């Protein structure tokens, strides 16, 4: 779908390289995507993937 | 210089404009007018077709 | 509404690190020298007196851009509508136009073409602004050339345009002591104050009885002038005299007029028709206005109608449906005081 | 769903005045005062994150609050926010809170902790509520009449739009670093802590262990930790991580603007009578309301003032009536008529003054 | 090109226009076709030939 961009690899915003729950998995990591992939819209469904309580960490 | 001419509107004429600032070395400087854009009123009426 | 926004400022302990020259509306910069950085423990760095630290502050839009925005619009010439009903024999009908002379409108055989707005005035200026329920005109600053503290202290082409305008000076200080903040200067702008003193709307200010109407706005209800209407009516409508009675040895009798705004007086036709009909009745001066327009009338008899005038006395003549009446009223003082209506 | 616990990060606070005078070190501290909604709710921005938890609960007896680099938490119902009066708090949301209350000086908000000791940061604060309409009030209206207005909309979906949030510039805290006969015992304790020395051996960098620092005192030691665990917020007024530039920060920010009406009090009908070429208005107050009057022709001279008490306004009438608008009502119309008589015809001439009821007085120089 | 919109390019400032002659090669009642405009009075609304 949309393409975000981790200087690396131009992968979908709703497909990062740690789906889900990326601050489960890595704090720092989380904030390099919290300053470059901001710039995507659909970056706050990864924030809905990452962040807005779809992790691992939910039993769905 | 705060220098305000009017120069005539001629697209592609370059005006040469001089700036003798006050005791200061001289200046001169081109200009090129490249495009004059006139929008009139955007007041559509009705249709015909 | 503008929205100031200050970064993270940067706490440089141990040295300088000067800032880099960005273009953002209204930015500004200054690394303050000797700065004391304070936390929970103590001091926030265990470096003390070469601790410096830059500042930056910058001005943008807000989030109440999205539906609460005031416009400075360029308005133009006026386009004109009007509304009409003819109580067509019984039968009221009604109609919107333009009342340009150039709106021709046909339904019921009535082929209505009005005539031209007699006066040519707009109560609008081409500088008016305009906030969601009202408009003022005034001659706003234009954009580019706007003033802090004003109309003009943000401008914006479109909410979409995202060239800010912006006016603020907001020049920073030395903070108090050791306080890890930002303090910045003065910077009064347009929507703290003249919100609350735009004071008297147009509809307030209108001539002639004029007033507004936002979506879209207009100048309705201000009838200045004369309006031509030219109407065709077919033969459907019209009937022979023979089908009407002849009126003879009319008199009118008032017993009371009073030139006055209202029913200016009551009077008496003795008439002689010669048989049963309807037919007209019409003063040959416009001044005195019989409330009855089309009466139906039976024989050699005595009808009783009303009439308005301010003619301190009426003295004229009505065709009665093709026949004359020359009538008279001494007319009275008007006693009443205050009418609603003109 | 129903989570923002993550994208925080934990530059922390100190209230640089909470009341009395001086600042101290709260986290709970005013930033941003959104005065923005047409009615007068308002909007305010807080450091802390109300209505979830580390956790995300809807529970309303945590909240996180940053005690020198703890998480603790307190009752939602000790929310004392008082401007002048005590406010009246509609909405409790993470970064936001909502409350509709009249005019002050200052402004401050009040809370409970985990010691369940209430405090108030307290900041000189003069917001203050606007006004709206024509109307005020004396008691609670549920009787009231139509007035188009704005507020905000209580909302969760209002999307790109931020506060700034990034990574800390450091806790510092100087009650780690035990002394053990002139060194310095840096106990760490689970954490991540940046040492800065001014001594030999280990100046300055990171440690994870209760560290020595041999010939070093407490003044030539410090204790810094670099958090990158525990996250909580604040605003940007505080300054950064001061080795790049910024962490970027990025949290939707809820509750927008809209449009709506209002239960508006009306305004009391007065009462007028006639008098020679005048009007007589006697009016009925209820409050300090606006009052304006105009005419109908080339210019409206349209004259506006607050009246306040039971007023008797005498008005002169042109030919052409009076246009009085009073309160949001029916604006007032009016139209002349010649007053009360002139004469008979009689004896005298008696029409002089007929004539001085019909084009009273003017055009009376020509005969 | 009104005298309304300063503009500053490497702190060299202008203010630009107002133009001189007004003149305009437009009428009122003007007709739109896909690429072109003309002058000429379309018959009015409800009162068309
Ligand atoms: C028709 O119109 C006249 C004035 O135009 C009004 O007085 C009357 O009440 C109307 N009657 C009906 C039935 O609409």
């Amino acid at each position: 779908p949309v393409m975000c961009l981790l200087a690396n690899t131009t992968f979908p915003c709703s497909q990062p390289p740690c789906t889900p729950c990326c601050y489960e998995k890595e704090p720092e990591e989380t904030l390099r995507m919290l300053e470059d992939n901001v710039m995507r819209p659909g970056y706050y469904q990864l924030l809905q993937a990452s962040l807005t309580c779809s992790p691992h960490r939910q039993r769905r | 210089y705060e220098h305000v001419t009017v120069i005539p509107n001629t697209v592609g004429v370059p005006y040469k404009t001089l700036v003798n600032r006050p005791g200061y070395s001289p200046m001169v400087l081109e200009m090129e007018l490249l495009s004059v854009t006139l929008e009139p009123t955007l007041s559509l009426d009705y249709i015909t077709c | 509404e503008y929205k100031t926004v200050i970064p993270s400022p940067y706490v440089k302990c141990c040295g300088t690190a000067e800032c880099k020259d960005k273009s953002l509306p209204d930015y500004s910069c200054k690394v303050f020298t000797g700065v004391y950085p304070f936390m929970w423990g103590g001091a926030y760095c265990f470096c003390d007196t070469e601790n410096t630290q830059l500042s930056e502050a910058h001005v943008e839009k807000s989030e109440s851009c999205k539906t609460e925005f005031a416009s400075a619009y360029r308005a133009h010439t006026a386009s004109a509508s009007a509304k009409l009903r003819v109580l067509y024999q019984g039968n009221n009908v009604t109609v919107s136009a333009y009342a340009n002379g150039d709106h021709a409108v046909t339904v019921k055989d009535a082929k209505f073409i009005v005539g031209p707005m007699s006066s040519a005035w707009t109560p609008f200026d081409n500088k008016i602004v305009v906030y969601k329920g009202d408009v003022y005109n005034m001659d706003y600053p234009p954009f580019g050339a706007g003033r802090p503290g004003q109309f003009g202290d943000i401008q914006s082409r479109t909410p979409e345009s995202e060239d800010v305008y912006a006016n603020t000076q907001l020049v920073l200080q030395r903070p108090s002591a050791g306080t890890v903040h930002v303090p910045y200067s003065q910077a009064p702008s347009g929507f703290k104050y003249w919100l609350k003193e735009r004071g008297a709307s147009l509809q307030h200010t209108a001539p002639f009885g004029c007033q507004i109407a936002t979506n879209p706005v207009r100048a309705m209800n201000c009838a200045v002038g004369n309006m031509p209407i030219s109407i065709d009516i077919p033969d459907a409508a019209f009937t022979r005299v023979v089908d009407a009675p002849s009126l003879t040895d009319m008199s009118c009798e008032v017993p009371a007029c009073t030139h006055s705004s209202d029913f200016g007086g009551v009077a008496i036709i003795k008439y002689a028709a010669s048989k049963k009909g309807k037919c007209a009745v019409h003063s040959m001066t416009n001044a005195v206005t019989i409330r009855e327009a089309e009466i139906e009338v039976e024989g050699n008899s005595q009808l009783q109608i009303s009439f308005s005038t301010a003619l301190a006395s009426a003295e004229f003549r009505v065709q009665v449906c093709s026949t004359q009446v020359h009538c008279a009223a001494e007319c009275h003082p008007p006693k009443d005081h205050i009418v609603n209506y003109p | 769903n129903f989570n923002v616990y993550k994208a925080i990060r934990p530059y922390l606070a100190h209230c640089p005045d909470c009341g009395e005078g001086h600042s101290c070190h709260s986290p709970v501290a005013l930033e941003r005062i959104r005065n923005e909604a047409t009615d007068g709710t308002l909007k305010i921005q807080v450091s802390l994150q109300i209505g979830i938890k580390t956790d995300d609960s809807h529970d309303w007896t945590k909240l996180r609050y940053m005690d020198n680099h703890m998480p603790a938490d307190a009752e939602r119902a000790r929310l004392f926010v008082r401007t002048s009066a005590p406010c009246t708090i509609t909405g409790t949301m993470g970064h936001f809170i909502l409350a509709r209350c009249p005019k002050g000086e200052t402004l401050t908000v009040g809370f409970t902790d985990g010691r369940k000791i209430s405090h108030s940061c307290t900041h000189p604060f003069h917001h203050d509520p606007p006004v709206i309409g024509r109307e005020k009030f004396h008691s609670r209206p549920q009787h009231g009449r139509e007035l188009p207005c704005s507020t905000y909309a209580q909302s969760t979906a209002a999307t790109a739009e931020e506060i700034e949030v990034h990574m800390p510039p450091d806790t510092p805290d100087r009650t780690l670093m035990s002394q053990q006969s002139g060194n310095v015992k840096i106990t760490v304790n689970s954490q991540t802590v940046r040492y800065k020395c001014n001594c030999g051996d280990s100046n300055e960098g990171l440690t994870t262990t209760d560290k020595v620092i041999n010939n070093c005192k407490v003044d030539q030691c410090h204790a810094a930790v670099t958090n990158h665990k525990k996250w909580q917020y604040n605003s940007p007024l505080v300054p950064r991580n001061a080795e790049l530039g910024d962490r970027k920060g990025k949290v939707h920010i809820p509750f927008p603007l809209a449009n709506v009406t209002c239960r508006v009090p009306k305004a009391r009908n007065p009462t007028v009578t006639y008098g020679k070429n005048q009007v007589i208005m006697l009016l009925y107050p209820d409050h300090p309301t606006l009052l304006s009057y105009r005419n109908m022709g080339e210019e409206p001279n349209y004259q506006e003032e607050w009246v306040t008490h039971k007023k008797e306004i005498r008005l002169t009438v042109p030919t052409e009536g009076l246009e009085v608008t009073w309160g949001n009502n029916e604006p007032y119309k009016y139209w002349p008529q010649l007053s009360t008589n002139g004469t008979a015809h009689g004896h005298p001439h008696e029409i002089i003054l007929y004539y001085y009821e019909l084009y009273p007085t003017m055009t009376v120089v020509v005969v």
